[PDB]
């Protein structure tokens, strides 16, 4: 299983 | 970046009392998905923040439950519904919508307490310090309550000023309580050069100033 | 779960790496957070790795300035510092995203690191007994210490009786005295007729110049 997390980690996910 | 507003930035409770702590974000913290990213942190003194509640409203399984959370895109609301003596520290709300992470600025609560007076000892400069060539006599204020506190150094029924620093503990979160530690810092010669030390306590709960002393050399 | 590396005293333009020790868990299944803790109440977020292939997310005002590495051998996550400044003197954290139900949170914090960027050289401390006498005693409780002096930079560890006494012990904060140089005092409230059969020992440990002193207090007449 691979880490996952809240958007404003990446820029992509939350920016 | 978000910008987080915290209001208040300090508050104090009586144990029992409610306690409610808001948070506003300069944009809605609600993401594409549907899910709020928001998250409210506790740091007690001395410890790592540590999360209460995220997704506005879900405490973490540990969190007792006097502690709820509550909250729109934009507003958010920390509450308490009786504050205990283990809720002191400074809280903070975290928001995962939009990077980066940004934090507030961080609320410190505080707890009221009746007033409690002071223990006062005072501890003479140890031999090994002696021998060095420098004397350090230390005053404890020992559990009381409020903060404030007046602590006066006589050297010989002589006032000293700026030879004395103070540090005073945080609260404590069994009883709430503070504690403070002067020390009056004399060169060996000066310390031998007089004959009698005490300090002077001032404090609320005390109806009289407290005055504890020693000789030299007894 | 997390364990966090110990004080270091950096020079001015000059680098540090700390570490975060991760046990008990799948290490490369969770990002590892890094966050500053600047001032007294201030908190930024510095980035995330992801321990299995070494992805780095970074908060655009620490790029330049932190990286984020992992050692999968050693289930051990690392952050290094370059360039550092008095601006980087602060505590650093690192946090493990847990999983909970589906959701992602902070669900682990370690200690902090304490990190001071200077140009002086490391001060060991002096330690002296505050011991406990007649002009210590209240209504048979007795007041006994240690006084922690002149020693850079911060923090200082005290415990007492090897963490056997935790009891009415009140480790006071560091105050910075006019030498440039910090002291702090730790106390401990015990019963007065342990006094002449209970041995009192203050553990002082000052990391940042491998200093461990345990000094015995005794009472005073």
């Amino acid at each position: 299983d691979r880490a996952a997390g809240q958007p404003a980690g990446d820029r992509a996910d939350g920016q | 970046d978000i910008v987080m507003t915290q209001t208040p930035l300090s508050l104090s409770v009586t144990i029992g009392q409610p306690a409610s702590i808001s948070c506003k974000s300069s944009q809605s913290l609600l993401h594409s998905n549907g899910k709020t990213y928001l998250n409210w942190l506790q740091q007690r003194p001395g410890q790592a923040p540590k999360i209460l509640m995220y997704l506005v409203s879900k405490l973490d399984p540990g969190i007792p439950d006097r502690f709820s959370g509550s909250g729109s895109e934009t507003d958010f609301t920390l509450k308490i519904s009786r504050v205990e003596a283990e809720d002191l520290g400074v809280y903070y709300c975290l928001q995962g919508t939009y990077y980066p992470f940004t934090f507030g600025s961080g609320t410190k609560l505080e707890i009221k307490r009746t007033v409690a007076a002071p223990s006062v000892f005072i501890f003479p400069p140890s031999d090994e310090q002696l021998k060095s060539g420098t004397a350090s006599v230390v005053c404890l204020l020992n559990n009381f309550y409020p903060r404030e506190a007046k602590v006066q150094w006589k050297v010989d029924n002589a006032l000293q000023s700026g030879n004395s620093q103070e540090s005073v503990t945080e609260q404590d979160s069994k009883d709430s309580t503070y504690s403070l530690s002067s020390t009056l810092t004399l060169s060996k010669a000066d310390y031998e050069k007089h004959k009698v030390y005490a300090c002077e306590v001032t404090h609320q709960g005390l109806s009289s100033p407290v005055t504890k002393s020693f000789n030299r050399g007894e | 779960q997390l364990q966090q590396s110990g004080p270091e005293l950096v020079k001015p333009g000059a680098s540090v790496k700390i570490s975060c020790k991760a046990s008990g868990y799948s290490f490369t299944g969770y990002y590892m957070h890094w966050v500053k803790q600047s001032h007294v109440k201030s908190l930024e977020w510095i980035g995330r790795i992801d321990p299995y292939d070494g992805a780095t997310s970074y908060n655009q005002n620490f790029k330049d300035k932190a990286s984020l590495t992992v050692d999968k051998s050693s289930t051990t996550g690392f952050m290094e510092l370059h360039s550092l400044t008095s601006e980087d003197s602060a505590v650093y954290y690192c946090a493990r995203e847990g999983h909970w139900d589906g959701d992602w949170y902070f669900d682990v914090w370690g200690a902090g690191t304490t990190v001071t960027v200077s140009s002086a050289s490391t001060k060991g401390p002096s330690v002296f007994p505050l011991a406990p006498s007649s002009k210590s005693t209240s209504g048979g409780t007795a007041a006994l210490g240690c006084l922690v002096k002149d020693y850079f930079p911060e923090p200082v560890t005290v415990s007492w009786n090897s963490g056997a006494l935790t009891s009415g012990v009140h480790t006071f904060p560091a105050v910075l005295q006019s030498s440039g140089l910090y002291s702090l005092s730790s106390v401990v409230t015990v019963p007065s007729s342990s006094l002449g059969t209970q041995t009192y020992i203050c553990n002082v440990n000052h990391k940042p110049s491998n200093t461990k002193v345990d000094k015995k207090v005794e009472p005073k007449s």
